């Protein structure tokens, strides 16, 4: 998509149509008549572009007003009104631009962030460039929370995100040209590579891969046809629902064969009833033959009633020849219509041992993408976001991932090793009481009039918590923090003196023994300019491999790589790194997942913001004070880097229009 | 609408996999079971029909009988007017067993003769004791 | 979720 229609859609808007966000906004427009609402929507669009042509600098009222024309730049309220939302909303100046227009020398309102996570860091440069005091508080000794580099010499490999999911309309587009990120296309081939060493020929391949997306389908029109969603009271999983689906395709195999062997027997035995009659035929006959000899011994001449006689036998013995005849006529269709349908069975078996086996791995790529066993994704809802996709190539950031987060952090007050340990927030304002993580005894407090937590998901599942809320939380709002999925998922690195694979090749499959090993190492990466090959574990594998050494485990690799390319084309790795995300205490997971009997809801509740109760008793109801940000607060965009950038964006927003106001409402 | 093709998915089907913890196992081996029990049905069959087969050994060839090639006349010998009151006895209206006994006379001579000799020959008489038998 | 999916693209039960 072109033009002014193109901003629309890579800023992830219907380009000709207002959003429920802009209704908000514009509720004069868009409940007014058609024609200034093409108007508004024309600015909009125009303005993205403009911002969209040229990010690596601010997009000011001016700079956009000089450049748009008659009937357009006719109305300048109208305009600015549109301009402002654009910036508030982080639609438009977002990320890392020059500014024009130097900062507010004096700051207004103060804000506490906690964790420095890309959301983190894009909701805090929003807030920095609308003047405000914010600092934010890392934990950890780094920036970028869940976005990980692994940097060693030459080596670079992420072992948090890795990916850009296309650029079709993705935040991240915009980022990359703003940052010397280094984007290489990901090559979609994949060969798998059985248990034994030697690849899966094209013919299975298609085959299972073709099953597979066929049992999908399966799943989903169970779910919304069939409407099986409940099971004994307990919500249906994915895995369960799999199951399910592939009983009954293993039981119409059976009932195939069955029927066509219940064919042979009705037919078999046709052939039985005319095998009886002709026998009892060749009887009748044999002692007819007889009888006719006896009357032809009769030797000439003779009276006409014994003459009678051998003709009479004659006709009678020519008529029991036609019926055999007949009969053997018939013996001869049936008896071909056997070695008919006995040379065409039904297929023997649903699935081998061998297809059953490939079916998993792609299973374990659904475990991998949901960072957890099937058992326990949402068969309603796990897929609730699919309608979001970018289009295009995904991508790697060649230069490793952290080269961003690291690149969002400068310019911003980012306190390094302290973890919060209690969130006060009252009427009046809130207080942040964190530590330091080198010694722990040594207190830090913060006063702030409101707080963004960007807390991982798995953090603040925590039993016993990490962090205390005070008050607590309200139901609703923990409820939504059981309900929701909050999966793991590892990578293993691994690096070498020279490249042993095949260079223009960028994943490949590793099909496991079992079921229960499906997602182990099932899933290797050549992915950067260094001879590093990096392999996912994942599925329920994942959350016992933490409980491994890293030997035992870059073994298996080695092991399995050797199993591919040949005992000694597979040297001793320089380096090797494991990670182990369910441990750190600063995520407890890897990112979430739409849990069985949670919905894309849920990450609409994580979203909604905390009001404390009044101070004094009768006093009127006070500001929100608690708004959080994250992966798991973004219903449209879950477990994903642009998903988390895009909620920081979110929650800015949302925060500079309760406490600095909003001029463009008007 | 529908499954995807060749699928199958049938809510009756649905409910019987679901209803218990092994009624997913427990449907398979009924179905194990009807299977070996047919299978075993069909060697049975198998095995009498190749009994009756060899039964059947040599066709009817002893007992076939060449070709009587004969043409069919008009005139009624004493002789074929004969064959032909007894052929009658026998056969009742099969005017064409009684016209391949007879040997040279069309179904129809057959049928005529029924009417030309019904006194003579008391046709009626004839036929009345084919039919107490 | 399914859009994190960069190797064989799962296809099945999908708006397509
Ligand atoms: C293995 C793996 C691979 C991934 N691959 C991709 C990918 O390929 N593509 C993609 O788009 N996304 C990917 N992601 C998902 C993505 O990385 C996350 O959704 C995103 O990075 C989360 O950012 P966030 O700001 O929401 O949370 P986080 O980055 O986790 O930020 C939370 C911050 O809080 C800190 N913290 C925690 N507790 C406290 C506390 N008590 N006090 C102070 N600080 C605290 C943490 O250290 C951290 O800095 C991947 C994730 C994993 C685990």
């Amino acid at each position: 998509p072109s033009g002014v229609e193109g901003a629309a859609f890579q800023s992830r808007l219907p380009h000709d149509r207002m959003t429920s966000q802009e209704a908000a906004c514009f509720p004069d427009i868009i409940s007014g008549p058609q024609q200034t609402q093409k108007v508004f929507l024309f600015i909009r669009n125009r303005t993205l572009q403009l911002w969209l042509d040229n990010p690596k600098i601010q997009l000011t009222f001016e700079a956009t007003l000089q450049q748009l024309e008659a009937p357009y730049n006719s109305d300048t309220v109208l305009v600015h009104r549109v301009h402002s939302y654009l910036e508030r909303h982080g639609l438009i100046n977002f990320g890392i631009y020059k500014r024009i227009k130097p900062l507010p020398t004096k700051k207004t309102g103060k804000v506490i962030i906690i964790g420095s996570g890309v959301s983190g860091l894009a909701a805090a440069r929003q807030l920095q460039s609308f003047g405000m005091d914010v600092t934010l508080l890392e934990a950890r000794d780094r920036v970028g929370g869940r976005v990980a580099t692994f940097r060693k010499g030459n080596y670079v490999a992420d072992l948090g995100a890795m990916v850009v999911t296309g650029l079709g309309g993705n935040p991240m587009a915009v980022v990359s040209k703003q940052v010397n990120m280094e984007l290489a296309k990901i090559k979609q081939k994949c060969p798998l590579y059985e248990a034994n060493g030697q690849a899966v020929p094209k013919e299975k391949d298609e085959m299972v891969e073709q099953e597979f997306n066929r049992l999908l389908e399966a799943t989903s029109y169970l779910s919304h046809q069939l409407d099986f969603n409940v099971l004994n009271n307990k919500p249906v999983s994915l895995g369960q629902a799999l199951e399910v689906v592939i009983q009954l395709q293993e039981k119409h195999v059976k009932d195939e064969q069955i029927e066509h062997w219940k064919k042979i027997v009705k037919t078999q035995e046709e052939l039985k009833e005319l095998l009886n009659k002709m026998v009892n035929l060749k009887e009748k006959i044999k002692e007819l033959h007889q009888q006719y000899k006896e009357a032809s011994e009769v030797k000439p001449p003779r009276d006409i009633t014994a003459e009678f006689l051998v003709k009479s036998k004659h006709r009678d013995l020519t008529a029991l020849c036609k019926e055999y005849d007949e009969l053997a006529e018939t013996q001869g269709k049936l008896e071909e219509k056997l070695q008919e349908l006995e040379a065409n069975p039904p297929s023997d078996v649903y699935l081998s041992s061998r297809d059953r086996q490939i079916l998993d791995w792609h299973f374990a790529n659904l475990e991998f993408a949901n960072a957890t066993p099937l058992s326990t994704l949402s068969l309603k809802h796990w897929d609730q976001d699919d309608d979001f996709e970018f289009t295009g190539s995904h991508l790697t950031v060649r230069n490793g991932y952290s080269c961003v987060p690291v690149a969002l952090a400068e310019g911003l007050d980012i306190k390094l090793n302290t973890a919060v340990r209690q969130v006060r927030y009252t009427a009046s304002g809130c207080e942040v009481i964190a530590v330091n993580t080198r010694s722990t005894s040594q207190t830090f407090i913060y006063k702030c009039d409101a707080v963004l937590c960007t807390l991982p998901l798995g953090v603040l599942k925590q039993q016993p918590p990490a962090v205390q809320f005070v008050p607590p939380l309200p139901e609703w709002k923990t409820s939504a923090v059981q309900r929701m999925g909050f999966g793991n998922l590892n990578k293993v690195v691994l690096c070498f003196d020279r490249v042993f694979w095949d260079p223009s090749v960028n994943l490949f499959g590793h099909v496991g023994s079992t079921t229960a090993s499906r997602g182990e190492l099932f899933l290797f990466w050549n992915l950067y300019k260094a001879p590093i090959l990096l392999a996912l574990v994942a599925g329920e594998a994942a959350g016992i491999m933490e409980n491994i050494s890293d030997d035992v485990i870059v073994g298996r690799c080695l092991a399995i790589l050797k199993g591919i390319f040949g005992s000694s084309a597979v040297p001793q790795p320089k380096e090797t790194v494991v990670s182990r995300w369910r441990a750190d205490p600063w995520a407890r997971g890897s990112y979430s997942y739409v849990a069985a009997g949670s919905s894309g809801n849920d990450y609409d509740l994580m979203a909604q913001p905390i009001t404390p109760g009044p101070s004094i008793p009768g006093a009127p109801q006070p500001i929100p004070r608690l708004f959080f940000a994250g992966e798991h607060t973004i219903r449209n965009y879950p477990a994903t880097v642009h998903g988390a950038l895009l909620s920081g964006l979110r929650e800015a927003g949302r925060i500079a229009d309760q406490f600095l106001g909003a001029m463009y409402t008007l | 609408r529908k499954p995807p093709k060749g699928m199958f998915l049938s809510q009756e089907d649905v409910e019987a996999v679901s209803a218990n913890a092994t009624a997913a196992t427990t449907v398979l081996r009924q179905l194990d079971m009807e299977l070996v029990s047919v299978k075993r049905q069909i060697q049975n069959i198998k095995q009498t029909n190749s009994a009756l087969k060899e039964k059947l050994d040599g066709g009817i060839e002893p007992y076939r009988l060449p070709e009587v090639i004969q043409k069919c006349n008009a005139r009624w010998t004493t002789e074929e007017q004969l064959l032909a009151v007894q052929a009658i006895r026998k056969y009742g209206r099969d005017f064409q067993a009684i016209s391949d006994v007879i040997g040279n006379k069309s179904v129809v001579q057959v049928k005529n003769f029924f009417v030309n000799y019904r006194r003579r020959f008391n046709i009626d008489e004839v036929l009345q004791e084919w039919e107490a038998e | 979720a399914r859009t994190m999916q960069t190797a064989r693209k799962s296809t099945g039960g999908k708006a397509p």
